[PDB]
């Protein structure tokens, strides 16, 4: 609604690998058949339709915009596991946060060895 | 942790035996030759040390 | 199961860090000595 009527909006799904779960049960127990580690088959189709509304609207659609936030949850760091692939191959940008870092004294944990964003020059003040 | 980080960590264990016995050996070689200099040098060495101790 | 060559720095464990940091720092200090090679070859060869 904000990014269609002009204005600026941000939303935070806090997290998405639970949306996965609630996912999971329902389509389990409507007896749709399961896919690997139990996912339904539609587990990637779930999150891309609904990140891909994260949109910049021209000036001529009002010039609004929504700016999007999903917070995945790892299991130990397996950055390799599905949904958390799913979910990096869909997004644009990520910040890797890491125990060992927020250990280490570093915080945030963000590992801006391995944090990425597509945009990078763009977006970003001069002086910065 | 998974299967593919076990498989690279046991894959560098295994480099790193293979490397440290390769150095083992370098270094039993190195020390043979070490010692067969050493006991010449040995006499050579007391000697130059007999006059202090004994005067 | 094998092992195969270049396997260290493909776990990217401690090891793996460690030789980097191991060659980065030689090869930054040859790199700064051919630099002032250059500079002086650079300077002898105005004339």
């Amino acid at each position: 609604y904000f990014r269609d009527n002009g204005k600026h909006a941000l939303i935070i799904y806090d997290d998405l690998s639970k949306q996965a779960v609630a996912y999971r049960q329902m389509s389990l127990l409507l007896r749709r058949p399961p896919g690997r580690e139990a996912y339904p088959g539609d587990v990637f189709y779930l999150h891309s339709r609904l990140l891909e509304r994260a949109a910049k609207m021209n000036d001529a659609f009002g010039g609004g915009s929504l700016t999007a936030l999903p917070v995945i949850e790892t299991q130990a760091g397996d950055v390799s596991a599905y949904i958390p692939t799913n979910v990096i191959s869909i997004t644009d940008g990520q910040i890797f946060l890491e125990t060992e870092l927020f250990y280490k004294g570093i915080r945030p944990a963000i590992n801006v060895g391995l944090s990425v964003s597509r945009v990078g020059s763009a977006a970003q003040t001069r002086a910065m | 942790a998974t299967l593919k980080d076990i498989t690279r960590r046991l894959k560098s264990i295994k480099n790193i035996q293979k490397i440290t016995k390769s150095m083992k050996m370098v270094a039993a070689a190195k020390y043979a030759r070490a010692e067969r200099e050493l006991k010449p040098a040995r006499v050579y060495g007391v000697g130059s040390l007999a006059l202090y101790e004994k005067a | 199961v094998r092992s195969s060559a270049g396997a260290v720095r493909d776990a990217g464990g401690a090891f793996g860090k460690r030789e980097q940091a191991e060659e980065e720092r030689y090869f930054r200090a040859r790199a700064k000595e051919q630099l002032a090679a250059l500079k002086k070859h650079h300077e002898n060869e105005i004339s």
